[PDB]
């Protein structure tokens, strides 16, 4: 479903658990190289609280399993992605998707 | 369908003056060890993660042009098959990223070792990181050309080359029989840091366009000498076979005599009291006739070379004696000169030619006889290791060994003029080192077509800062890019090189310039006269008159243009400053001419032609080749079809041909697993893709290539075949053997067409179509071929999500050459549904208009990018070595082609 | 001056190519002896591009118009229009004093700005 492929290490130590928000510059990608979604070019980092389901489960998922200041890449199945509807006009249905998840900060 | 966009990075590439190769009789060393330290590397300086790779190239096509081209932009090591690299995580080749088990992986962060080990005797490319090794290595990879040290970096980045010796430290003993990089350096030349092959560089008083930069080859480390065995040595030439080996058995020892190394009686040569200028007598037997039959041999290289003697004067002999000098003086049996002595002879330039080249032969016999038996070049000296700071070919030798090696020969040939025996030069004959490659030498710098103007009197300041081949003028905005300026009317330019105007050909005008001249270019669409003014002199033609053209037409208009042969700089001041010029007050200023961007804000946007292959449609007007699309029968399916029209005529092109459709198929993301008449139960869920090219009578199926080519394809080879294709297979496993993973990627999959006819003994002209067929199921990712329908040997197995072009590559041979077959077989889906994603159920075969026939040109117009990456590139310290320095960002708006995946 | 009594006098135009034919004079040697030391027909007997006098006019013409101000180029223009209406030394200069603020406007073209700043860029100008 979500694994992770780290990019470059982070603490190791402080892991975001249940009941606050996860605070991340992502930069999500199609299954064949052409960019969807960024967070650098608004330069304003993705605030969502964790556990709330405001996000993508794959995404929410994921976003736990690292660590603070934790480069790291996910590759979000359709199961836990948009997946049969895809995201309407943006992503089409049923298509694997590529997260560079960079877990800035907690608050 | 619709173009995508976004910002991306410009990303810059960083080599030393290091290349390497292999070749047969080469005098290099095929193992070698460079490394790289990470000093700041920002995490993220824009929106795009900031680009650093560090790893190999190859000298024939790794052109990193700045700004878009192949994949997404930011073009630096991988990208394309003539590079070799390693970011940190991923081994990139052919802009295809394949992660790496590492102990401890991470992206190149500070404090990072990368030591590339490459060993060229089996093709390796290895990495290692922070000492543990990179758990992948390249295999099969070409060899052809020579290979570097290169670094793609984007904005915002230090690193420092370690490359060992005087030049860093390593950090790490390097893995036994692996050299550091810093001993390939040529003796000629300094070590330094330089980019790759480019077009700008910063000048003091303004940029200065670069016309291309002469590179060393793999052949030019190879001596190959003139063969001095099959030589019947001449009566005339026995007849003197002793006084020029007299004359040479002791003039190395003549110098030191009455020196330090002054001879004794108990001992002879070579121990520190060498000369023993007695005799050959006295020295020993072997080597004594061996310097015989050297002086022999020196004459065999005469002969070989084009040497013949002729006696008409007074014999030497009478009037030459033996000069018992105060110096040289000895004990041991009497005193004379150590060689034969001579008295007052001159020599002729054309005796100094061929004493050069005399020389240039015995310096490449030895450096022969040394390679084969072993040794190599090193810049420092390890005689048990075997290799020796001159095991270069003369014409890369150094100055001083050069005139070392001519000052003793040159005294033998004195020696022989005395006697008045002639030498006579050979025969000349012109030849060029490099002829494929014509367009790599010339390149075109213009204004944008914007900028044109069709009125006034307009003046430019073409700075030739070398002496080169120039031309420079005004051109006319649709001048092809390819062609050289003045073979048509498309270009008024002048030549300074050797002083000519040209316009369809060429007529003496004007003096050839120097280093360091301002050549302003007037032109005055009033009158409609063109004026050329070197150095603030009006240039004259072979009459009166002072225009260069005239009676010229306004047409679309003019451009000021220049060109810039290999090795060449010049300065191209458009006057956007009028204080900047320099000749304007002396000439043009009084006659109301006008600086070209006098009152203009940006700088002119220059329009540079890119050697660079990229396949186009043919225009219908193409006088050589044409293409024909002819409807489909009830028979037969629609075909496009190659003539060659002017075929069978007075000056026809005939030449290699880069044959490609207009539309790619891509493979899927992920693959599976572990009468005639189609079953709809099987054409409906089938997964394979076929297509037909029916080879015409008349066209020679050993010159015929068949397949498929990735996007990336940009091989204009006049000599192709299917050795020259680029491949690389990528070898995975764990950190002790196990190779889990080795992959074959390459850019161009084609079969020989001539592996499909039977080699009869007579009767090539086959009166049978060879009908070559391919079938590529995208679900596995595996495809064949079939000769005429039947399947053969060959077959090729490619990663997912790649992306193919189905080309055929032919020298024309006939007026029917070959027609493309967009066909299908019983169950087998054609291609109207790998191409179109709208007919994926419709297996009627059809050639919609985009699906299109492209040749390749090897030139195309390009755009050079108004700023350009600021980089520092200096020697940081003795034990640092060489520092790379980038802090200014600079991000590029690129617009991408979908299904050519080019921006 | 010289150059003015020689287009005005249509003898010593005559007599011109009169000795030029008794004097064989090439007019290409007088010309291109520094072009063939710089190591670079129709009207051989004469013609008006042959003249030698209009060649040293054309020669050192610039030094005239370098010596004037960007300014009085509409000054030049409404001269040549007086030449045409055959106006001689006395009148042009009395008209040319009416026409003193008649004299160009450096704001009027951007071509006489940059005239300007190169024109006070040379060293060697005064404004009086």
């Amino acid at each position: 479903g979500v694994e992770i492929e780290t990019i470059s290490p982070g603490d190791g130590r402080t892991f975001p658990k249940k009941g606050q928000t996860c605070v991340v510059h992502y930069t999500g990608m199609l299954q064949n190289g052409k960019k969807f979604d960024s967070s650098r070019d608004r330069n304003k980092p993705f605030k969502f609280r964790i556990g709330k389901q405001e996000v993508i489960k794959g995404f929410e998922e994921g976003a736990a399993q690292m660590s603070l200041g934790q480069r790291a890449k996910l590759t979000c199945t359709p199961d836990v992605a948009y997946g049969a509807t895809g995201h309407p006009g943006v992503i089409p249905p049923n298509a694997t998707l590529i997260f560079d998840v960079e877990l800035l900060n907690l608050e | 369908l619709l173009l995508q966009t976004n910002l991306i990075n410009y990303v810059t590439s960083i080599r030393p003056n290091i290349f390497v190769g292999r070749a047969e009789g080469s005098t290099q060393y095929g193992k070698w060890y460079f490394e790289v330290m990470v000093d700041e590397v920002v995490p993220f300086l824009t929106a795009q993660a900031t680009h650093l790779r560090v790893g190999w190239a190859l000298t024939e096509g790794y052109s990193p042009y700045p700004g878009g081209g192949e994949g997404w932009g930011g073009n630096g090591v991988g990208d394309d098959l003539y590079s070799y690299g390693f970011d940190g995580l991923h081994l990139w080749t052919g802009h295809v990223a394949r992660p790496v088990t590492s102990p401890g992986q991470h992206l190149l962060a500070p404090e990072d070792v990368v030591s590339c080990c490459l060993d060229l005797s089996v093709p390796s490319i290895s990495f290692r990181i922070n000492g543990c090794p990179v758990q992948g290595v390249f295999e099969a990879f070409n060899l052809d050309g020579l290979f570097f040290p290169v670094v793609s970096f984007s904005a915002g980045v230090k690193v420092r080359f370690l490359l060992g010796g005087r030049h860093g430290e390593f950090k790490f003993l390097p893995p036994p029989g692996y050299a550091p990089c810093h001993e390939a350096v040529l003796p000629r030349e300094r070590l330094r840091l330089e980019p790759i092959k480019e077009y700008r560089r910063e000048g003091p008083r303004g940029p200065h366009l670069v016309g291309p930069s002469r590179c060393l080859s793999h052949t030019d480390f190879v001596p190959c000498p003139v063969d001095t065995v099959q030589i019947v040595l001449p009566p005339h030439l026995e007849r003197i076979r002793e006084k020029l080996a007299e004359n040479i058995h002791e003039l190395w020892a003549l110098t030191r005599i009455e020196q330090g190394w002054t001879y004794g009686p108990v001992r002879d040569d070579n121990k520190r009291l060498h000369p023993c200028l007695v005799n050959f007598h006295s020295l020993p037997e072997p080597e004594r006739n061996y310097n015989l039959q050297m002086s022999g041999e020196t004459l065999k290289t005469l002969l070989a070379l084009g040497c013949h003697v002729g006696m008409a004067d007074e014999k030497a002999e009478d009037n030459l004696k033996k000069t018992k000098l105060p110096k040289t003086y000895m004990m041991s049996n009497g005193y004379k000169p150590a060689p034969l002595d001579l008295s007052h002879v001159r020599l002729t330039p054309a005796q100094t030619t061929l004493v050069d080249r005399l020389a240039e032969n015995g310096h490449n016999v030895w450096a022969r006889d040394r390679v084969a038996q072993g040794w190599s070049y090193s810049a420092v000296q390890d005689i048990p290791a075997r290799r020796n700071p001159r095991l270069v070919p003369y014409r890369l030798l150094d100055e001083a060994t050069k005139r070392s090696n001519r000052d003793s020969l040159c005294q033998a040939v004195r020696t022989l003029l005395g006697y008045g025996y002639n030498i006579e030069p050979p025969d000349q004959e012109p030849s060029q080192v490099e002829n494929q490659s014509r367009w790599d030498r010339v390149r075109i710098f213009r204004a944008e077509k914007s900028y044109t103007v069709q009125s006034g009197r307009w003046y430019f300041e073409f700075e030739a800062v070398t002496t080169g081949e120039m031309r420079v003028g005004w051109a006319r905005p649709e001048l092809r890019p390819d062609v050289e300026l003045g073979a048509d009317e498309l270009a008024y330019v002048f030549n300074g090189h050797r002083g000519q105007r040209w316009h369809l050909g060429s007529e003496p005008f004007g003096r050839p310039w120097q280093s360091g001249d301002v050549v302003g270019c007037m032109i005055d669409l009033t009158e409609n006269t063109i004026i050329f003014t070197l150095n603030g002199e009006v240039l004259m033609s072979d009459s009166g008159s002072e225009t260069a053209f005239r009676e010229i037409e306004i047409g679309d208009g003019f451009l000021p243009v220049c060109s810039l042969g290999p090795g060449q700089v010049g300065h191209l001041n458009l006057g956007q400053d009028v204080s900047s010029l320099r000749f304007f007050a002396i000439c043009g200023l009084q006659e109301g001419f006008e600086p070209f961007a006098i009152n203009m804000q940006r700088p002119v946007t220059t329009w540079f032609s890119k050697s660079l292959p990229q396949f186009e449609p043919v225009p219908p007007e193409h006088p050589h080749y044409e293409v024909a699309r002819m409807d489909g029968t009830v028979d037969t399916p629609p075909c496009l079809r190659l003539a060659h029209r002017t075929w069978g005529s007075q000056n026809s092109l005939v030449e290699m041909l880069f044959l490609r459709l207009s539309l790619p198929v891509q493979f899927h993301q992920h693959f599976r697993c572990t009468d005639n008449r189609d079953d709809p139960e099987i054409i409906l869920n089938t997964t394979t893709y076929y297509y037909s090219v029916r080879v015409f009578a008349g066209q020679e199926p050993s010159c015929v290539w068949v397949g498929w080519v990735t996007p990336d394809y940009h091989q204009h080879d006049m000599n192709f075949d299917l050795s020259k294709v680029r491949a690389v297979t990528v070898t995975m496993g764990d950190e002790q053997g196990n190779v889990h993973s080795s992959l074959k990627c390459s850019n161009c999959y084609m079969v020989w067409g001539g592996d499909f006819v039977s080699p009869g003994q007579q009767g090539r002209i086959s009166h049978t179509d060879l009908v070559i067929g391919c079938l590529v199921d995208l679900a596995t990712g595996l495809m064949t071929f079939t000769a005429n329908g039947k399947e053969s040997n060959t077959f090729f197995q490619v990663e997912p999500n790649t992306k193919l072009f189905p080309a055929v590559f032919v020298l024309p041979t006939h007026q029917n050459v070959i027609q493309f077959e967009l066909g299908k077989q019983k169950n087998i889906m054609p291609l109207s549904a790998a191409m179109f994603l709208s007919e994926r159920k419709n297996p009627a075969p059809q050639c919609p208009p985009r699906l299109e026939v492209q040749m390749l040109m090897p030139v195309s117009w390009s755009r050079m990018p108004n700023h350009f990456l600021q980089v520092e590139t200096r020697r940081a310290g003795e034990r640092l070595g060489w520092a790379v320095q980038c802090q200014d960002p600079l991000t590029m708006m690129a617009l991408h082609i979908p299904e050519e995946n080019r921006c | 001056e010289i150059f003015i009594y020689w287009s005005k006098s249509h003898n010593f135009k005559r007599e011109e190519q009169n000795f030029v034919v008794q004097n064989e004079i090439n007019n290409m040697s007088f010309l291109t002896a520094d072009s063939k030391s710089k190591m670079a027909r129709r009207g051989d007997r004469y013609s008006v591009q042959t003249s030698l006098i209009v060649a040293t006019l054309k020669k050192m013409l610039p030094i005239g118009l370098n010596m004037c101000a960007p300014t009085d180029q509409d000054l030049i223009m409404l001269a040549k229009t007086r030449y045409a209406l055959k106006d001689t030394d006395e009148e042009v200069r009395e008209f040319l004093q009416n026409n003193l603020h008649l004299q160009g406007k450096v704001e009027g073209s951007p071509s006489l700005r940059w005239q300007m700043a190169l024109y006070r860029g040379l060293p060697g100008r005064e404004e009086d």
